[PDB]
């Protein structure tokens, strides 16, 4: 597979597979593809085996491009991945040779994967949880200045729900890593002031 | 999500 936002290990004999991927940030310039393989599901556990960036993607919001990355494997086993903008049709390619790993060497690989991946899984749902968080401030701003139509909603509760965002998101940039509880306490806290205002949209009837 |  390949490393996607916040370090993560995306899994994708002769086969054939791909996935689309997006933007991690607004006016993103290119996309940094990063081969690690292994039986554990943490990136950085895996051995990186190659690392290729696409460039010339074209100035866009965090999740408007759509990337395609199909990795291509036949019977004699040489990896050739490639990533292409859907849009542009701008494309990118490495290819990685069969020609080192022992038996025992992936066995021992497979073996530590059962006995640490039931670690990894907890760690990539702590991980998930700072992505998750991290949209939902994007959209909450979004929202409440987004639509010039969407004005209706009281300038109390805005003015209010907007410093609630702010503070957030300077403790999200401050808190590079934080325990997953403290992430879902920072959404529950935002939570707590914008469903209201939410209720009382459809709450006019 | 991709990064740079």
């Amino acid at each position: 597979g390949l490393e996607t936002a916040g370090g993560v290990m995306t899994k994708l004999i002769p086969t054939k597979k791909n996935q689309i991927f997006t933007t991690y940030a607004d006016n993103q310039p290119g996309v940094l593809i990063q081969v690690y393989e292994g039986e554990r599901a943490m990136t950085k556990d895996n051995n990186l085996l190659g690392k290729f960036q696409l460039e010339g993607i074209p100035p866009a919001p965090r999740s408007v491009p759509q990337i395609e990355v199909t990795f291509d494997i036949d019977a004699n086993g040489i990896l050739n991945v490639t990533a292409l903008d859907k849009g542009t049709g701008k494309q990118n390619q490495i290819t990685i040779t069969n020609d080192r790993l022992s038996k025992d060497d992936i066995d021992r690989m497979v073996n530590d994967a059962e006995k640490y991946k039931e670690e990894d899984e907890q760690n990539k749902n702590r991980i998930e949880a700072r992505n998750n968080l991290e949209n939902y401030c994007y959209n909450v701003k979004n929202t409440l200045q987004d639509e010039n139509l969407k004005t209706k909603i009281p300038k109390d509760d805005s003015e209010k729900c907007m410093k609630t965002v702010k503070s957030v998101l300077d403790w999200l940039e401050k808190n590079q890593t934080a325990e997953t509880e403290e992430y879902n306490e920072k959404e529950k806290d935002i939570s707590s002031v914008y469903n209201p205002i939410m209720t009382k949209i459809y709450q006019g009837a | 999500l991709l990064t740079g």
